[PDB]
């Protein structure tokens, strides 16, 4: 589809009854985000596929 | 790390850089014989960590 | 600051430089922008480290 | 003939680079085999 803007903050909308795992490889801190929250990657974070 | 993989678990079939030490499982096909000399093959799954 | 007949040194910073009669310009350098947890391998050719 | 290891070196007067020849097959093990754990199975 339309190519994404690499310079834009990468974001994802976790659905209801769902969770994601992201690890900040720079600051060395993991977190699990629950619920319908919106998750935005930091400059070094990644998504646990 | 050079590990084993495949349906009959052949050796040197998966080179790896990091070792995964989380709850997983691998499956192998085992051919065995009974005391009545009946040849029968198995399919097992080994939960490991 | 005193320099010998073969001494190399680096001129850097916000400034206007005019080459002297006894000074020959060898190379122009640009800083390498590195994010945190990124880096380069530099060899100190004077000592090799 | 000796080996100088560490800092950068300038061959002084009355010095020259010396060649170390290896037994046949040792060079093959050195260059082909970088990781024996990966050299045996391929
Ligand atoms: N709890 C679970 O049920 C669970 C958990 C993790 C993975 N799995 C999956 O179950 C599947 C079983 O398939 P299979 O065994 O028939 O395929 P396979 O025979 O090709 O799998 C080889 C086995 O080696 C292990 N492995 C692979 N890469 C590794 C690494 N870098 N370090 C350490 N171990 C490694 C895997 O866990 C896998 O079980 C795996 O592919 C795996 O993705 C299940």
């Amino acid at each position: 589809l339309a190519p994404r803007n690499k310079t834009r903050v990468v974001s994802y909308r976790v659905p209801h009854n769902a969770a994601v795992q992201v690890y900040d490889y720079r600051e060395k801190r993991a977190r699990v985000v629950f619920g319908p929250e919106l998750v935005s990657l930091g400059p070094e974070e990644q998504f646990t596929v | 790390l050079s590990l084993s993989a495949g349906r009959p678990k052949r050796p040197h079939a998966r080179r790896a850089l990091c070792l995964l030490l989380g709850p997983d499982f691998f499956t192998d096909v085992i051919t065995i014989e009974t005391a009545d000399h009946a040849r029968l093959q198995l399919q097992l799954a080994y939960n490991w960590h | 600051v005193s320099h010998q007949a073969g001494d190399h040194w680096l001129i850097r910073g916000p400034l206007e430089y005019v080459p002297s009669a006894k000074v020959e310009v060898v190379e122009e350098r640009q800083a390498i922008p590195l994010d945190e947890n990124e880096g380069i391998y530099v060899q100190d050719v004077k000592t090799g480290k | 003939v000796r080996a100088v290891i560490g800092s950068t070196y300038m061959l002084t007067q009355d010095e020259v680079l010396w060649e170390k020849e290896l037994p046949p097959g040792v060079e093959e093990l050195l260059n082909k085999g970088q990781d024996p754990l990966a050299d045996r199975g391929e």
